[PDB]
């Protein structure tokens, strides 16, 4: 039981990062203009507080679908020993998130000279160490283990080398800071290709797709311009590895070399230079390459590049609105926005799969331990198919899983003894199995009794799990798995 | 000259001539048995000690978080130093030794801080828990993990109600010290354990666990108090030549009249439904208060009565014709050809209610200061007012609903909140309508007031889970409040006073910000109102406990955040929030609440009004939901917990000073270390940032050194050296600011 | 003045503390205790002078205005160079230690003062020498 949005320490970590570095102006004289949104001023429009918070949320999301995929039973990457990102302990995630707050705390300006890059990261590491040593009592005993681990995370932040693919604490920081820079990179398909390939190697296609879609939702909730996906764009593709392009070999293929034990090798990198008929590769040309379009599912797909709704003029009104500068100058507000975005991205795939009175309805009951284990198994097996799809729509699989495995439908076709207060379930039966019910749109006959309510679920309204949670132990000394369901107007 | 005719004292119990603790359900008489607090807590502490022993002998010590082991060891040291038996203290320290070894071995920095705590105070666990480790219940976690023998129903209920923190199993001196220090400046304590789905507030559980510890108060009124001294009937030795040429208006049921001396003569007719007794009690109470203005140091310009007699209904009806709302007043008076009139003389401002929108903010601050000062002075005297504003458990609104009910968790919707304080008994010049007062004893006895309004508290609490199927009774920690209900209703009265202050200020703000357009000016008005409310809570604390006003205000602002109270009062008390649609409302709630879950409702807003049930008056909270003002409720609980915790801490401080003085006079001839431990405890049980208590303890430490010369002072040189340095600094600033 | 207001607040706090019955009047049974708690520790005879001549009413109890009058009367004897010297010689180590230490303690112990106040005090001044320059 731990997340970014309710921490009071990672929250204070980001608060310190905003109070000392993220909220302080750029001083490098390279794109140092503080933007003016409404009446409010933002210093680090590109790499400010919103950037840090999106990075932390990406860390949580990447690890979350990592364990999600592990529950699905597919194959993840390896960190030089049998383990994967899914094996990240929650306190290790807390350590990573406290590290990520200062990962950009040393950017004097956007300039990306390699020497200047190293200097910025050295300053970031020094600031991180100065912060931890300032709140040392509350972080080294519990959050971290010893000063050596704080030094290890300082090493990862400063990153003198470039071996991001070494430890989970390396990936969930470098990938998180890298995939955030999709909102600004102008040729979209190239960068998204590079990040998708670089992160799928760790987790898998479906989970990476989910991460990128929820990233789009994060962008929307933080008033950041969302890049459109043009699978047939005629712009010349550039490889994000370094900065180069792909010149064609004048007939139908680029410069192709040959290794030992192989007839052909992939595309050869050259610097942007003189052509001639030695043209470059267009983005559309790059995407439909049979060697790369068999692993990148977005080949041939397109995205809105904006809110599916309000027009470009209104969208531009929204981007420059006050809330853009509010997310940049309030840790609490931006964390709240991200949390609601995460909840919506967690419950909206369910509505996506199935075409379509208070909201929260806790309903506690006492169950045997073996039954709770056998029920959490078959509820996580239903949560672990609701990946928020972005390119490949996998609705039939999750719909069939929900329909056929109707073992968590043992709450309908009968009355109920529900309420809408957590304590009122803790304070009366103190049950070991709570059934929280999320239903924002009708679908429940939440009639009052009198306080508390009493619900009745029709046949054409199903309940689908959302996030199985373990909340401490009961009065009599056993674990209290507080589930969470969502109500689906399912005509099927 | 200045002193209060009522005095506080202890009693065996309030459980005299209450409703029998039996609940009637469809022909079943269920007896309601209390679960004793101070015994279940002690049994839990004993189980904790046994489980610590089982931990140490289990060698699983390496499988606990280092901060959790630090908490265990610190609590063991503090509990040992709270005990008096040699056997028990030696057992506790022999339990704490292996944990000390483990800390000094594995985690040298944690131990470096722990020894700093141990040499700084005698109960270290209260300085180690002025932060968000208090939400970590190490006690209960250990009891659940290692004590495998199941808890009885009493311990189960105690754990279930008090699972929030681990400061709920402390003995009375340690817990009271911790509660008083949690308000200290260097404390980051916030009674909110926000986990990923709950946001458990337990600011009321602290107060409940404090009250369940106190010993039942009773207030003894002097013989010549107003409710004990009795005076004869009131003679009609003065008849007012009542003349329609000088009427100004009709305030409810009161005719106003001018005076060539700029004063105002009011005539209150007998309101329909009540007898002449009410008018004479009002007359006598007003005369008594005006007689003891110097003694009480009461600030209100009080209405000097002139007489109370009867006049023919024809004369009243004939003089009232030249008015505006004649018909309403005609319907308010009683149906009788002769009616009872009470005549008093009051300044003109005595009738403009406190929340009248035609007074500048400075005058509002002055009048609110006067009214709060006077309410709480007259509460010290023993005169409570239960009908300041008709905020209509039997219909009355309980400001502290969590303490006064079984399974009530948040405050209640103040239905028609702006209607409630429309005719409030608080006026721009002071207090008014003193007639329906009620001697304080009516909370500490089973009066008709207490029987009518708080029947649930006195009858004990029932809920189907409280029923023990074997014994056939309802065993509840709530039923124990039968013995203690006087303290609960006392605190509820204070919270009601401050809630009415808040609603009056909020009505003022709502009425003034309609006629103002520049949003900075509106938010300046609301910020001044939030300041006035916090200052009124500080004044309540200063009057009730003697804590200086500035220090009380600081101890509040540590607990109830002033800016969120600003934003919630400015937001939910004006119709302006009804214009916004759903999403804009969502984003504005994100700003007002700012770190804690938003107020969620499903009812539909009526435009230009907001939340409502009739559709034309504004509620403070959706139907059948809690009040949306959190920081007001946090302020009320902070105020009442400060008052009661200071009283209980001072009780403990004197209970320990007696033990110290029985040593320095040889009445208990023991070793030197016993006396030094006594003085160390006597130091730790002083109010936060209260210097003179520490100075007194320092004097006693010097005397103990003088009596026991050859004793080692190595373990007590640090804190008392700091106290000596602070005292020297104090006198230095005194001399420096003297010039 | 009468006296410094911050002493009035401390007096009111101590008086309302040692009033075990919360009535606004203290019995001489612990008037000594409150007096020693206010930097005034007199022998039973010295205070017995006031137990004789304190209570104008004669009920055997002291109301708060009488308590303030008592403190105003008794604050004109002890307040002298003795207490100032004791305060000076309680830190460390030859009559002139430092001014940085004094500036440090003036900001965190007791009712804290401002950096500007500490600077003014330092420019005003050698503990013995500086103490006698006011
Ligand atoms: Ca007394
Ligand atoms: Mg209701």
């Amino acid at each position: 039981g731990f997340s970014l949005y309710t921490d009071d320490t990672v929250k204070a970590a980001a608060q310190y990062a905003y109070d000392n570095y993220l909220g302080k102006p750029y001083t490098g004289s390279v794109e140092s203009a503080p933007a003016n949104f409404g009446g409010r001023m933002v210093y680090r429009q590109h790499h400010g507080l919103s950037h840090t918070l999106r990075t932390m949320a990406y860390a949580e999301l990447i690890v979350e679908e990592a364990r999600k995929a592990k529950l699905r039973g597919e194959t993840l990457g390896k960190f030089k020993d049998g383990r994967t990102i899914a094996d990240v302990t929650p306190q290790e995630l807390k350590k990573i998130m406290i590290a990520q707050a200062f990962f950009v705390a040393g950017r004097d300006d956007e300039a990306s000279d390699a020497k200047n890059y190293q200097k910025y990261h050295e300053q970031s590491r020094d600031a991180f160490l100065k912060y931890v040593k300032d709140n040392e009592s509350t972080l080294i005993p519990d959050v971290f283990k010893d000063q050596e681990d704080v030094n290890f995370y300082a090493r990862v932040i400063e990153d003198k080398s470039h071996d991001w693919e070494s430890t989970p604490a390396h990936v969930l920081i470098n990938q998180g800071h890298m995939v955030d820079l999709v909102r600004v990179k102008q040729p979209p398909e190239s960068f998204l290709q590079r990040y998708f390939s670089s992160m799928q190697r760790w987790i898998g296609s479906q989970a990476t797709e989910a991460v990128f879609g929820i990233q789009r939702q994060f962008f929307h909730a933080t008033y950041e311009v969302v890049a459109g996906f043009d699978s047939d764009n005629k712009e010349p593709h550039l490889v994000v590895s370094g900065l180069g392009r792909y010149v064609i070999g004048e007939d139908g293929q680029p410069i192709r070399e040959a290794p030992k034990k192989g007839q052909k090798e992939g595309d050869l990198k050259v610097f942007p230079q003189t052509y001639k008929n030695e043209r470059l590769m267009r983005v559309d040309e790059f995407l439909k390459l049979p060697e790369i379009q068999n692993t990148f599912p977005g080949s041939g797909k397109h995205l809105q590049g904006g809110m599916p709704g309000m027009n470009e003029m209104d969208y531009w009104n929204r981007l420059n609105s006050l809330n853009r500068a509010r997310c940049e100058n309030d840790v609490d507000f931006c964390l709240k926005q991200l949390q609601t975005a995460h909840d919506k991205a967690k419950i909206e795939p369910i509505k996506q799969a199935f075409q379509s009175p208070p909201t929260r309805l806790f309903r506690g009951l006492n169950l045997s331990e073996e039954f709770t284990k056998g029920l959490i198994d078959q509820a996580n097996a239903m949560i672990a198919n609701t990946t928020e799809r972005l390119f490949t729509d996998h609705s039939p699989e999750a719909f069939k899983q929900i329909k056929l495995n109707d073992l968590s439908k043992m709450s309908g076709r009968t009355n109920a003894s529900t309420t809408t207060e957590i304590k009122l379930v803790k304070e009366t039966w103190d049950s070991n199995v709570i059934f929280e019910m999320l239903d924002p749109d009708g679908l429940l006959h939440s009639k009052q009794v009198g306080s508390e309510f009493s619900v009745y679920l029709p046949e054409d309204v199903a309940l689908v799990p959302v996030k199985v949670t373990l909340d401490g132990k009961t009065q009599k000394g056993e674990n209290r798995y507080v589930f969470t369901f969502v109500a689906v107007k399912s005509p099927d | 000259k200045q002193y209060y005719f009522a005095r506080r004292g202890e009693t065996s119990t309030h459980d005299t001539s209450l409703p029998p603790p039996v609940k009637v359900l469809s022909g079943r008489s269920i007896p309601l048995k209390e679960i004793p607090f101070e015994t279940t807590r002690n049994e839990l502490v004993q189980i904790y000690l046994t489980s610590v022993d089982q931990l140490i002998k289990s060698n699983k010590l390496n499988s606990i978080p280092s901060q959790q082991i630090a908490s265990h060891y610190l609590f063991l040291r503090s509990l040992a130093n709270s005990e008096t038996d040699g056997i028990k203290k030696n057992q506790i320290l022999s339990l704490a030794k292996p944990l000390g070894i483990y800390l000094a071995s594995k985690e040298p920095h944690v131990w470096k801080t722990i020894n700093e705590l141990i040499e700084k105070s005698e109960y270290p666990i209260i300085h180690y828990l002025k932060n968000n480790r208090a939400h970590s219940n190490f006690m209960l976690a250990l009891i659940h993990e290692y004590h495998k023998e199941p808890l009885t129903k009493n311990q189960s209920a105690f754990v279930q109600k008090f699972r929030d923190s681990s400061v709920f199993l402390f003995p009375n001196p340690i817990y009271t010290a911790w509660l008083a220090h949690s308000y200290d400046e260097d404390s980051s304590f916030n009674p909110m354990f926000r986990e990923r789905l709950s946001t458990n507030f337990y600011h009321s559980t602290l107060t409940d666990n404090l009250l369940l510890r106190t010993e039942p108060k009773e207030v003894t009124l002097s013989s010549e108090h107003h409710y004990k001294k009795e005076k004869g009937p009131i003679d009609s030795s003065f008849r007012y030549q009542m003349s329609s040429d000088r009427l100004l208006r009709i305030q409810g049921r009161t005719l106003l009249f001018s005076t060539p001396q700029n004063d105002v003569v009011a005539v209150k007719v007998q309101k329909r439904g009540e007898p002449k007794s009410t008018l004479e009690e009002e007359f006598q109470m007003a005369d008594y208060l005006l007689k003891h203005q110097s003694r009480l140091d009461v600030y209100s310009k009080l209405p000097q009565p002139l007489g109370q007699y009867s006049v023919k209904k024809s004369e009243i009806l004939e003089i009232s014709r030249g008015s505006l709302d004649f018909e309403r007043f005609k319907t308010l008076i009683g149906d009788s050809k002769d009616l009872e009139v009470y005549v008093y003389k009051a300044p003109l401002t005595y009738f403009t209610y406190l929340h009248d929108k035609n007074q500048d903010l400075e005058d509002l601050t002055a009048s609110v200061k006067t009214n709060v000062h006077d309410l709480f002075v007259l509460l010290r005297e023993g005169i409570m007012f239960p009908q300041l504003a008709d905020i209509f458990d039997k219909g009355r609104y309980q400001a502290l609903v969590q303490l006064l009910n079984v399974l009530q968790f948040q405050l209640g919707r103040i239905d028609k909140w702006q209607k409630a304080v429309e005719y409030v008994n608080l006026r721009s010049s002071g207090l008014a309508d003193l007639g329906d007062s009620l001697p304080i004893t009516s909370l500490f006895t089973s009066s008709d007031f207490t029987k009518h309004y708080f029947s649930a508290l006195l009858t004990g609490g029932y809920h189907p889970t409280f029923f023990d199927k074997s014994s056939g009774t309802a065993n509840s920690l709530f039923t124990g409040k039968r013995r203690l209900f006087g303290n609960y209703l006392y605190l509820n009265t204070i919270a009601e006073y401050l809630l009415v202050i808040q609603l009056t200020l909020g009505s003022y703000g709502d009425k003034v910000t309609r006629d103002m357009m520049d949003k900075p000016k509106k938010e300046a008005v609301w910020r001044e109102l939030a300041n006035v409310m916090f200052t009124s809570c500080a004044e309540a604390i200063h009057i009730m406990t003697g804590i200086p006003q500035s220090r009380a205000l600081t101890l509040l602002k540590q607990r109830a955040n002033i800016e969120k109270h600003f934003r919630q009062t400015q937001f939910w008390m004006t119709p302006d929030y009804s214009k916004l649609d759903e999403d804009t409302l969502q984003m504005e709630q994100y700003s007002i609440y700012s770190g804690e879950p938003e107020y969620e409702f499903t009812d539909k807003l009526v435009s230009g009004v907001g939340l409502s049930v009739d559709g034309t008056h504004q509620d403070l909270g959706g139907y059948n939901r809690e009040s949306p003002l959190r920081e007001l409720e946090k302020l009320l609980y902070a105020t009442v917990t400060l008052i009661e915790g200071t009283m209980q801490l001072d009780k403990e401080f004197f209970k320990q000073l007696q033990q110290v003085e029985k040593i320095l006079s040889g009445e208990i001839k023991t070793d030197a270390n016993s006396c030094f431990e006594a003085v160390a405890q006597l130091l730790d049980l002083a109010r936060p940032r209260c210097h003179f208590q520490k100075r007194l303890v320092l004097s006693y430490y010097e005397e103990a050194k003088l009596k026991y010369p050859s004793a080692p002072t190595d373990a007590y040189d640090s804190r008392f050296q700091v106290v000596a340095k602070t005292n020297a600094a104090i006198t230095i600033q005194r001399f420096w600011r003297e010039t | 003045d009468q006296l410094t207001e911050e002493q009035i607040a401390e007096f009111k706090e101590a008086f309302s503390l040692f009033d075990k019955d919360g009535d606004g009047t203290i019995t001489t049974k612990e008037l000594g205790t409150v007096m020693r708690s206010l930097g005034q520790n007199p022998t039973e005879a010295e205070l017995q002078d006031m137990i004789n001549e304190v209570d104008a009413d004669g009920n055997g109890t002291i109301d708060f205005p009488e308590f303030l009058t008592m403190m105003a009367r008794k604050m004109k004897d002890t307040d002298s160079e003795e207490e100032i010297r004791e305060a000076f010689r309680v830190f460390d180590g030859n009559g002139y230690i430092s001014a940085a230490e004094l500036r440090h303690v003036m900001t965190n112990l007791g009712e804290k003062l401002t950096d500007e106040e500490v600077d003014e005090m330092i420019r005003e001044a050698n503990y013995e020498e500086f103490v006698q320059m006011m």
